[PDB]
Order: C-alpha cells, then sequence, then structure tokens
C-alpha cells in the first residue's frame, strides 16, 4: 500500500500541471521541446502529449490522453482530473481496509447511471430546419471551441471550416470522412487572409474554360518536349502535370488530393497516358490556386499567419471539430456540458449511495465527489470560490428542473447553458469517464515496478 | 549450506507474485529498454523479461514456458508452491537430513495427492450438465480465475459461444489467435467466423473498394508487380495481369505490394486486392478457404482457386479491414478485440488465450472439483494421518509438506482482508466433520460450499500442477554448486 | 513555484538594465566580448544584445 | 523625485506641452526643445509591450523537458 501511496501523490502532481489548462478559459504553462524550441498554445492535449516525466506513472497518464488526442482533441484535462481524483479519494477508502475492486465495483455501476441520467438530458439539434441546425454548428465553434486570444470573433475563418464539413457530409445526417478533409497551412500575412475553395494549394508550380468540358481540361500526369505536347493535344488538354505546362520537383502524395477531387489518376510512365485520365478543374490561376465548382468532397481550408503556431494551434482547434460536427450531426444525442450535467449527474450518484448503503455508499460518494473536482477547479481558473460554486449550482438543480445550470467561467451572466450554446459531445464525456475508471483499475494493481538495466 | 543461498534469492520471485494470487490479484508493471509498457497478471510474460542473476531463476521460467502446455492458467496458484517447498525445509536442510530424503518423499506425497485428486475428480455424465451448460455454468468463473472481474458477465454471454464451435479430437489453436483494434467496447467486439487481417497500407481507392462479393474467390501469388525499355516493362506486368483473371479470382492476395498499373487493372473490372499479406495470414487462409499459393503464373491453374460464401468490407475504429465470412472448413470463430486503451487489449489477449485451455481439456474427459484454494485443504488433511505409519522420517516430511499448501488460503486471505488463522480454523472441521466439498466464499467473506456457489475448477490444473512443480523443486535440491565463469 | 515567476520576470531586468535609457543621448551601454575570434559588439540596444547571448532561461525565447 | 512631481504637477492643470529636460534637469517645453516622434511609433510599442507580456503574466509555472 506504501508502494501506491507515492504514485498517487506523483499523479497529482502531473493533474496539477494541467489543473490550470482545464476548459476554455483554462491557462496554459511554457513547455520547452528537447532542441530547444519553444511551444506555446492554449491546447492541453498538445502540452501534455509533448511532455516526458520521469517516473512511470506519468507515462501510464501519457497513453490515457493519446487515445483522446486521436478521438476527443479538447478538453483532455479533464480526463486526468477525473482519473487522478479517483486516485486521491483511493487514500482513504484503501487505507480503511476495502479492496480496490470492491471500490472499483462501484464506479462501474455507478457509471451506467451518471450515461442513464446523460442520455435524458439530451437534446436534438437536428429537429429543426437546415437554416436553424447549421447555424448552431457554427455557434458551437463560437463558445466551446474558443479558447486562445483573438478568437473573440473567430467567426471569419471559422465559418470557412464549418461549412467545409456540411458542404461534403450528406443532408443524410450520417457522414464519416476523414479522407478528404485537412489543413493547409502557409506562413505570412494574417489569420483573416484565410479563403474557403475546393481543391488543395501546394508550394510548387491561367487558362479560359471550355463548353463541352468543364474548363482548363486538368490532366494529371526539344524534340521530346515536344512530343508529348502531341499526346496532351490528342486529349486537347490545357493545363498538365508533369511528375516524372509542367511542373518541377512534386511529391506524388501531394497529387493525390487532385487525382480524387478530380476523378483522375496517377500515370506511372508517359506511354500510359491516355483521355480517361481526364479530369474537370474550375480555374487554375496564381502559387496556383486549383478549385472546383463541381459536387465534390475535397475540402482544404488554406490558412495563413504570421507564425508556426499561429497556424498550428488554429488548424488543431478546427480539425477537431470535425469529430465535434460529427457528433452534432451523426449523432443525434447532444448534451449540454461546462458545469450543468458534470453536477447534474454527480447529484444522481449521491442518491444512490444512500440507497444501497453497505460499503458502496462510501464507494459511490467517491465517484461523486471526483466528479465535482471539475466544477471545483474551473472555479480557480475563473476566479470563484469552489464552495461557493458548487453551492449555487446544487440549489438550483434540487429546487429547479433545469438541469443545464453550469460553471461560467468567462462571466457569461446567466448560467443556463442552453441560452449560451455550449455544446459537448454525448459519446464524448462517456468515453472519457469510462477509459479513465478504467485506468484507475489498473493503477491499484500496481504492486512493484520493473525496470531494466540501464 | 550452498543451496540455502540460492534459495533466498528465489524466494523474493513469488514474493513479488505475492499479492496476485486470487482474482482479487494485482499486477506488476514491466519497463525495457524500448519504453514498452506490459501490465499482465500472468507470471510467464513477467518471468520472461524479469532480469535473472543466480541459474536457478530460469528453472521457474522454463516451467513457466511449459506451464502453458500442461496447464496454461493459474500460474499465480502453482509456481508460487515451488517456492514454498523450499522455504519450510530451510530447517531439515540444516539437520543431518538429506536432501534425497526430501525429493523421494515428494514423489511419495505426490503419488498420494495425485490419487486423491483423482478420486475427488468424478464423472458422472448421464443426466446432469452437457455442452452448454458445463462451458458457461460451471465455466462461468472458470475461464477467468484471476482477471476480467467486471466484464467477465460479458464475456460469458460472447466467448463461451465462440468456442462452442470448436469439436472435439481438432483443437486448432492456429485459427483462434485474436488482434488488435483501437477504440471500441469489450462487448461490443463482433464475432468473425472467417480469416480477417490488417491493410496495413493505404490507397488511393480505399474508399472505392468493393463493398461486398456475392461469391468471392482468394487466391495467393507471390508474383512482384512493379515498373524499347518502357514498352517492354510495361507488357510484360500486362500479360501477367490477363493470366490472373483467365482464373475468375475476385480477391487476389499478394504478398509484395504491387503499383499502380495492377491497381487501375483491378479496380476497372471490380476485382480485389489486397498487398502486403503476412506469411502467417496465408497458411491461415490455407486452413480455411482451402487455396494454394503459386510463386509464378507457369503453374497457375483454375482448380488451384478456392472460394468462401461471401464477403464484406467492415468499418471499424476509423479504418477498414479485410472480413471473411463462410468459409468452406472453419474449427473456431475468430474474436476481434476493441478498445482505446493497448494495455487492456494486451491485458484480455493473455486471458482468453488461457480460457481454450479449459474447453481443451474439457472435451477430452468432463471433471470439476472445489475450487478456491479448497483442493490443497483436503488433501493436506489426508496426508497428515497417513504420513504417521510411512517410512519412519517421511512423518514430518510429509507433514512439513502438508503445511506448506497452507499458503495458498494464507494468499487468499491477504488480498480480501482476513485472517490467515481464523480461515485454517474453519476448513480444518469443514474438511473433517463437514467432508470435503466446503470451500471459502470471497462474495459473502465467510466459508461456505463451494457446490452451491457455482464456482469449480477443473482438478487437471492441480494434477499437472505438482507435475510442474516436481522436477522444478527437485533441480534445486540436486543442485549442491553452481559455477559462473568470468 | 516561488522562484517559477522570479527567475522568468528576471530575464529581461538582468541584461536590461543597461539599455533602460537607450532613448536619449545620456544612455548607457553594454559591452560583449567574445571569448575568441577577436570580436565584440558595443550597443545600447537589446536587440543585438540578446539575440548574440545564449540563455538557459525559457522567457529568454519569447 | 522632484523633477517627476513637477511634470505630474504640470500636466494636472491641463498642459500636455511639458516634459524632462535632461540637459538643465527641469521641467521644459518638448516643443521647443525638439523632441517630437510619431504617434504610429507610440502606438507600436505600447500595444506590443501589454499584448506579448501576456504569455509570462498568464503562465506562473514552467517545465523543461529533458534532452532527447
Amino acid at each position: 500500500l506504501e508502494a501506491k501511496k507515492s504514485h498517487i501523490l506523483a499523479a497529482r502532481s502531473v493533474a496539477s500541471i494541467i489543473k490550470t489548462s482545464l476548459g476554455p478559459r483554462g491557462l496554459d504553462k511554457i513547455l520547452i521541446s528537447p532542441d530547444g524550441e519553444i511551444t506555446i498554445t492554449n491546447d492541453g492535449a498538445t502540452i501534455l502529449s509533448q511532455m516526458e516525466l520521469d517516473n512511470e506513472i506519468a507515462k501510464l497518464l501519457v497513453q490515457l490522453s493519446k487515445s483522446q488526442d486521436d478521438e476527443i482533441g479538447d478538453g483532455t484535462t479533464g480526463v486526468v482530473v477525473l482519473a487522478s481524483a479517483l486516485l486521491d479519494q483511493a487514500l482513504e477508502l484503501i487505507q480503511k481496509g476495502i479492496h480496490p475492486i470492491k471500490i472499483a465495483n462501484g464506479f462501474d455501476e455507478a457509471a451506467k447511471l451518471a450515461i442513464s441520467k446523460l442520455e435524458e438530458t439530451c437534446d436534438d439539434i437536428s429537429a429543426s430546419n437546415d437554416e436553424l441546425f447549421r447555424d448552431f454548428l457554427l455557434r458551437a465553434a463560437k463558445t466551446s471551441l474558443g479558447s486562445k486570444i483573438v478568437s473573440k470573433d473567430h467567426d471569419r475563418f471559422a465559418e470557412m471550416a464549418v461549412e467545409a464539413v456540411i458542404n461534403v457530409m450528406d443532408k443524410d445526417r450520417k457522414d464519416v470522412d476523414f479522407d478528404l478533409i485537412k489543413m493547409q497551412g502557409r506562413v505570412g500575412g494574417s489569420i483573416s487572409d484565410s479563403k474557403l475553395i475546393n481543391g488543395v494549394i501546394l508550394d510548387k508550380d491561367c487558362v479560359l474554360p471550355k463548353e463541352g468540358s468543364d474548363g482548363v481540361k486538368l490532366a494529371i500526369l526539344q524534340d521530346k518536349f515536344k512530343e508529348m505536347i502531341d499526346d496532351v493535344k490528342k486529349a486537347g488538354a490545357d493545363v498538365v502535370i508533369c511528375q516524372w505546362p509542367a511542373v518541377r520537383w512534386v511529391g506524388g502524395q501531394e497529387l493525390e488530393h487532385i487525382a480524387i477531387s478530380t476523378n483522375g489518376r496517377i500515370v506511372p510512365r508517359f506511354q500510359d497516358l491516355s483521355k480517361d485520365k481526364l479530369g474537370t478543374c474550375s480555374r487554375i490561376y496564381e502559387m496556383l490556386i486549383i478549385e472546383q465548382s463541381k459536387e465534390t468532397k475535397t475540402v482544404t481550408c488554406f490558412v495563413r499567419g504570421s507564425n508556426k503556431m499561429i497556424v498550428d494551434e488554429a488548424e488543431r482547434a478546427l480539425h477537431d471539430s470535425l469529430c465535434v460536427v460529427r457528433n452534432l450531426v451523426k449523432d443525434s444525442r447532444v448534451v449540454y456540458g461546462g458545469g450543468a450535467a458534470e453536477v447534474t449527474m454527480s447529484l444522481a450518484v449521491s442518491e444512490e449511495a444512500d440507497k444501497q448503503r453497505g460499503i458502496d455508499q462510501y464507494a459511490f460518494r467517491g465517484f461523486a465527489q471526483a466528479l465535482d473536482t471539475i466544477p471545483m477547479t474551473l472555479a480557480e481558473n475563473s476566479g470563484l470560490d469552489p464552495i461557493g460554486t458548487l453551492s449555487t449550482l446544487k440549489s438550483k438543480q434540487l429546487k429547479e428542473k433545469i438541469s443545464n445550470i453550469g460553471v461560467d467561467c468567462l462571466g457569461y451572466g446567466s448560467n443556463d447553458m442552453k441560452e449560451l450554446f455550449v455544446v459537448d459531445p454525448f459519446i464524448g464525456k462517456k468515453q472519457q469517464i469510462l477509459l479513465a475508471t478504467q485506468l484507475c483499475r489498473m493503477i491499484l494493481k500496481i504492486d512493484n515496478v520493473i525496470i531494466s538495466g540501464k | 549450506g550452498q543451496i540455502i543461498s540460492n534459495i533466498n534469492a528465489c524466494v523474493a520471485v513469488q514474493e513479488a507474485l505475492k499479492p496476485t494470487l486470487g482474482p482479487l490479484g494485482s499486477d506488476i508493471l514491466i519497463v525495457t529498454s524500448n519504453q514498452k509498457t506490459t501490465i499482465s497478471n500472468d507470471g510467464a510474460t513477467i518471468l520472461k523479461l524479469l532480469d535473472v542473476v543466480h541459474p536457478a531463476a530460469k528453472t521457474l521460467v522454463d516451467i513457466s514456458r511449459a506451464q502453458d502446455a500442461e496447464v496454461g492458467d493459474g500460474t499465480t496458484s502453482v509456481t508460487i508452491l515451488a517456492g514454498e517447498l523450499m522455504k519450510e525445509a530451510k530447517p531439515f536442510l540444516e539437520e543431518g537430513i538429506s536432501s534425497h530424503l526430501i525429493m523421494k518423499g515428494y514423489r511419495k506425497a505426490v503419488s498420494l495427492a495425485v490419487e486423491k485428486i483423482n478420486e475427488l475428480a468424478v464423472d458422472i455424465t448421464s443426466e446432469k450438465s452437457s455442452g452448454r451448460e458445463l462451458l458457461e455454468r460451471c465455466a462461468r468463473t472458470a475461464m477467468s480465475s484471476k482477471l476480467i472481474h467486471n466484464n467477465a458477465d460479458f464475456f460469458v454471454k460472447m466467448c463461451v459461444d465462440a468456442v462452442l464451435s470448436l469439436d472435439r479430437n481438432d483443437l486448432d489453436d492456429k485459427l483462434i489467435g485474436i488482434k488488435k483494434i483501437p477504440g471500441g467496447a469489450m462487448e461490443e467486439s463482433l464475432f468473425i467466423n472467417g480469416v480477417a487481417f490488417k491493410k496495413t497500407f493505404s490507397y488511393a481507392g480505399f474508399e472505392q473498394q468493393p463493398k461486398k462479393f456475392n461469391n468471392p474467390k482468394i487466391l495467393s501469388l507471390n508474383v512482384e508487380l512493379e515498373l524499347a525499355i518502357v514498352d517492354a516493362e510495361w507488357q510484360l506486368i500486362f500479360e501477367k495481369l490477363r493470366q490472373v483473371e483467365e482464373t475468375g479470382a475476385n480477391i487476389v492476395l499478394s504478398k509484395l505490394p504491387i503499383g499502380d498499373l495492377a491497381t487501375q487493372f483491378f479496380a476497372d473490372r471490380n476485382i480485389f486486392c489486397a498487398g502486403r499479406v503476412s506469411a502467417d495470414d496465408m497458411n491461415r487462409v490455407i486452413q480455411a478457404v482451402g487455396g494454394s499459393i503459386q510463386s509464378t503464373t507457369s503453374d497457375i491453374k483454375p482448380e488451384h482457386l478456392g472460394t468462401c460464401a461471401l464477403f464484406e468490407e467492415m468499418q471499424i475504429g476509423s479504418e477498414r479491414y479485410n472480413l471473411f465470412q463462410g468459409c468452406p472448413q472453419a474449427k473456431t470463430c475468430t474474436l476481434l478485440l476493441r478498445g482505446g486503451a493497448e494495455q487492456v487489449i494486451a491485458e484480455v489477449e493473455r486471458s482468453l488465450h488461457d480460457a481454450i485451455m479449459i474447453v481443451k481439456r474439457a472435451l477430452q474427459n468432463k471433471l470439476i472439483v472445489a475450487g478456491g484454494g479448497a483442493t490443497e485443504m483436503e488433501v493436506s488433511k489426508c496426508l497428515r494421518d497417513y504420513s504417521k505409519t510411512i517410512a519412519g522420517k517421511q512423518q514430518m516430511i510429509i507433514n512439513a509438506f502438508a503445511k506448506a499448501l497452507e499458503v495458498i488460503p494464507r494468499q487468499l486471505c491477504e488480498n480480501a482482508g482476513f485472517d490467515a488463522i481464523e480461515i485454517l480454523n474453519k476448513l480444518r472441521l469443514a474438511h473433517s466433520k463437514g467432508e470435503k466439498w466446503y470451500g471459502v466464499v470471497f462474495e459473502t467473506e465467510n466459508i461456505g460450499d463451494n457446490f452451491a456457489k457455482f464456482v469449480w475448477e477443473p482438478a487437471l490444473v492441480k494434477i499437472n500442477a505438482l507435475n510442474s512443480a516436481t522436477e522444478a523443486t527437485n533441480l534445486i535440491l540436486s543442485v549442491d554448486e553452481t559455477i559462473t565463469n568470468k | 513555484a516561488e522562484n517559477a515567476r522570479l527567475s522568468a520576470f528576471v530575464g529581461a531586468i538582468a541584461v536590461g538594465d543597461l539599455v533602460k535609457s537607450t532613448l536619449g543621448p545620456k544612455g548607457m551601454d553594454k559591452l560583449l566580448q567574445s571569448a575568441s575570434s577577436n570580436t565584440c559588439m558595443v550597443t545600447n540596444d537589446g536587440a543585438t544584445i540578446l539575440k548574440s547571448i545564449p540563455l538557459d532561461n525559457p522567457a529568454a525565447k519569447v | 523625485s522632484e523633477l517627476v512631481s513637477k511634470l505630474r504637477s504640470s500636466i494636472y492643470n491641463g498642459i500636455s506641452t511639458s516634459g524632462l529636460d535632461l540637459n538643465n534637469g527641469t521641467i521644459a517645453d518638448m516643443r521647443q526643445l525638439g523632441i517630437v516622434e510619431s504617434y504610429k511609433l507610440k502606438r507600436a510599442v505600447v500595444s506590443s509591450a501589454s499584448e506579448a507580456a501576456e504569455v509570462l503574466l498568464r503562465v506562473d509555472n514552467i517545465i523543461r523537458a529533458r534532452p532527447r
């Protein structure tokens, strides 16, 4: 028991590093890369993943946040805080003489009660028309996803990214495409210079459209130079990209987005050039801008910025919105978080403890206390007293039937999340609670750490 | 004297596994030079990555590696017995008692122990529990005796249905291999009736791949397809593609990857192809679809092309894998693990592979006895009465082995937080005036009958446990000196 | 936490006391002497001074 | 002390043309002394110093990763 006691104290020190980064208001910390480069970003998943500690207990939390980054990507701080809160309560219950599995069995039973309670609070945003539905997707990134400064009004470059996944996904409200949705950055100008077009813009190297063809006749591929032109004149292609108009030193993977959007193919050798691979591109003009006015699922957001971290942090916020919008479109269950569901689910578990009593009463209390650590952490990050914040939320949810009252970090006034348009994925909060408890059961099973000889 | 110094170094082996005994046991964390995190209860993976100093530590490793063939599970309650026999034998080795009397007396105790274990094992057959019952009701807690406590209820309604398709006298362990799929849930795992493998490589037509086949045909080809010289290299590859179409194969498995010429020819005709096929996956198809591997196009013939019921393209975890269903000959059911944590996938990987060993020995003989460490208590109770009249000094020798089996109930109380003395007093009356079958119950936290508890364990585990601990403990006593050069 | 805010804020204070007066003819200067190559620079602005002096303070990167 | 106190009291009466003369060590008119700077130079140094300093304002702790 003495070995795991130092591991819990070491795990709490890791949670205290990102403790100030929890929530959209959460403040980051300066991280120094081993190569000497400084990394400043407000994303909690980026700093925690790049940070490497000594003790193996901290490395176990890295693998937990590694799956959260590839799935959720935003708000991964609450995963470690909830996991550390279960270990903080383990210093008491385990010391009382109760086996960890007996405490772990109460967490899995209380998790099903939280999921069932969270399902009753789901609000379907697809019940309205397409005008209000597409407006909620843009307003979803207006508040919850906003973190860094200057994001106060981000809708200039955000609406281009929000409407990007809307045109790709069908109106049946079920689609997933991870292939054709990517972010392409550029160093220069300002963030306000971004544009929304259908195509891809590369860093390597105009003609009027025709009648029958869609224009520019895009074909993806001194005597020998003119001989290949005669083969192009057979298909009449105005612009041809020659890998092995002409280009110099272009990559094969970079030309994949052009062949898929234009329904073209890669030509291994000039002898294999044929008309069946001729594509359609609306306009090509100069850095050439490739645009397509037809129906396609290929959309790339061209982003500019004065620094690398400005473009990188902006893309990670917009790229993680793909899983957010998919949970707001493909998933019909939408819940309001940010202190609303966290405190609501904690009150349902607290009432279950007094019903069963026995050894599960203290076990269910630890799960409800673990969920109460998120609003107490957001209270300190917002400058509010943790005791006074939770006392106000619980008083209103018991007297009033509205479950959308939650913590106000940025001073939005009224605490109703429905009026503030603060939305969190339903599957997001489900995976964060289960995978956190999944690791906490393995932490309590740690006996002796074996390390290979140096 | 030299053996005592060797035992003390080997005592810490099972003392690190001390809490791991029982379903309440803990796990051991191991970090190698590659920073590969391995968390598992099974000591086989623990002893494999454990740094050894004295050669006696390798003795327990060789028995643990051979434990998979003899039993395969319950390694926490077996290997620990090898160190306990030598722990209480220290006062006897210091006296004039030779280690030969300990080794000779051990075989006399095991000969009496196995005789009682076979007596405890009872086969009724007749109208009592049959297939789909013994593998479910009695195997509920028998399959996983250590881990998967919360998810046990999920696998009883799932994993039991997968091993039901395995007929007796076959017992093929090549087709039970699993895969690692990131993301998902444990109880949501889909059952697979055919060969399924990862793509491992991304295609430009990945989204354009054919969804399903009505009558697919799988063909394995090792021919490498890659591109006056330009016309010659392009024509030779084109002629090889036409000879494959003559066989009418909708699925072509290539060992080496293919270029764009072979991909475009197969895409226009809606012919499926998969590259980077491992050699282990090819033998899995031979035992399922029944095809053959052709090195070149000289000997390829239409009768070498196999077929299966239907083909389906499954998308799970934001990645698509090949799925075969309705193979002509399938002796098992392929299972695909899920979940976002890599340690959990490897945690249940060792547990599910240990559960098939019970189905293997159950089909040969169906037998169950009282579990929960109550097997050694009844055997130790009988050895106390017999050893008094057996060959002089062997009374105190067997009684030492009788008290050595008492470590099992002491370990079950250590994790549960019970008293080691309180359980011995209650079992002593339960294994004497209470006949036999009364065991220990962890749920109600008292002593009860394992017959009404529904928890049983195969007696074949305890039979090979003494045999695995026979040459392990005898080798320690038979070696009086250890020499290490340089 | 105590020395975290201290060493970070004094990064520009230690070598910046001489360049505070840079505006005006009365500005103090700073001398940078290289260990070899027989090179050096004299200026009252911290631009060249900061870029040519390596510092282990993480706040110096900003 | 005395020089800044006189300059703070000069602008308190509504005179924005005063200043600090380093040659004579007294309060003198900056327009007649010849000290003039552009407004773009003022906005550049004031706005950048407040925004760039926000890095160390919100970050109270710095953790460096060990060299790989």
